[PDB]
């Protein structure tokens, strides 16, 4: 497998943004290997992201840089991963909640699930997911949960 | 589970081989003045009445009934109280002494804990603790 | 009224008379731990 023409410029415009310097120099951090190839459309961990990474640093930021001869080896290797995701993965997993066969949430229950186990979302992330409206004590619903999060 | 510093007691336990050779298998517990309740061997026994040592060694005479059996040292200086097996007077009371003098206050037994009061400002009621400990598994 | 000493013959006294045995002899199974059966339902989901 190799990058198409219409793939070569994909990863170039976005590299072309990346690099943010007030004389430029045609790089990017390792850190911000993250949300490039994420931008790139490729859904990644950050266990995929540093398992590509030259350095074994974590996280920080001010560790090593990659230049386009580096990082377009490293989304060659990427496009390989073929779980994704669908969308009955995550209905047949959000149907757990259910006491009644209601297939409704309660608020507090629903963003205390997103906030404790995996990479995980912060306070404020939760904020932004959820910010009403008008439906007290205080109820979503899956279907139209999910269906908007594939949306986007 | 595995350990943390001073909040938890000396959670990572060992098991010291030395204590195993003496879980058998007659051995009882003795009223004391000192300590409270100790250690004592069955020797003999005169059907209804007994001839019960000490860790004193004096040899005496006792009545069956307060024979009080041997609760093994597989639970000693742990979290929580629930894995003591033996649950006669002394096999509790001997060990919540040594857990508030091994710096532990207070001590889960069960949800109903015990604590027995340090009174001094202990240096656990930090934002150290109180930064680890969010909603934390 | 003395910090981290102890007496034996107050506490001796005291872990019988606070019903500490019989209170183990329960709470020995009794949970410590208890939060929301449908949270951890939904929280594990994918393990298996």
């Amino acid at each position: 497998i190799e990058f198409t023409p219409e793939q070569i410029e994909e990863f170039k415009e976005a590299f072309m943004l990346f690099d943010r310097t007030p004389k430029c120099e045609m790089k990017i951090t390792y850190g911000q290997c993250g949300d490039v190839l994420r931008a790139l459309g490729q859904n990644p961990t950050q266990a995929e992201v540093l398992r590509v990474l030259g350095k074994p640093r974590q996280e920080e930021l001010n560790t090593k840089m990659m230049d386009f001869e580096t990082f377009l080896p490293m989304l060659q290797h990427i496009s390989k991963n073929k779980d994704t995701g669908t969308y009955e993965d995550f209905v047949e997993g959000l149907r757990v909640f259910d006491k009644e066969g209601n297939g409704t949430v309660m608020g507090a229950e629903l963003r205390h699930v997103l906030a404790t186990l995996g990479e995980r979302l912060t306070e404020d992330e939760v904020e932004k997911l959820m910010a009403g409206q008008e439906d007290s004590n205080g109820c979503i619903n899956y279907e139209a949960f999910v269906k908007h999060i594939m949306s986007s | 589970g595995a350990a943390a510093p001073y909040l938890r007691k000396s959670e990572k336990e060992r098991l010291e081989a030395q204590t195993r050779p003496f879980d058998l298998k007659k051995d009882v517990f003795v009223p004391d003045d000192k300590q409270e309740f100790v250690k004592a061997k069955i020797v003999s026994r005169e059907g209804g009445k007994v001839t019960a040592e000490t860790e004193y060694g004096k040899t005496v005479t006792v009545k069956e009934d307060q024979v009080m059996q041997q609760n093994p040292p597989k639970f000693d200086k742990i979290e929580d109280m629930a894995m003591l097996t033996f649950l006669h007077e002394p096999a509790v009371l001997y060990n919540l002494k040594d857990r508030y003098g091994s710096w532990m206050i207070y001590t889960y037994s069960g949800l109903f804990c015990v604590t027995v009061n340090p009174y001094k400002w202990l240096p656990v009621y930090t934002p150290e603790v109180v930064a680890a400990y969010r909603g934390k598994k | 009224k003395s910090p981290g000493v102890m007496d034996n013959p107050l506490v001796m006294h005291q872990l019988r008379c606070n019903g500490v045995l019989e209170g183990i002899r329960i709470c020995r199974k009794g949970f410590p731990n208890r939060i929301l059966y449908g949270d951890f339902r939904q929280r594990y989901r994918i393990l298996n």
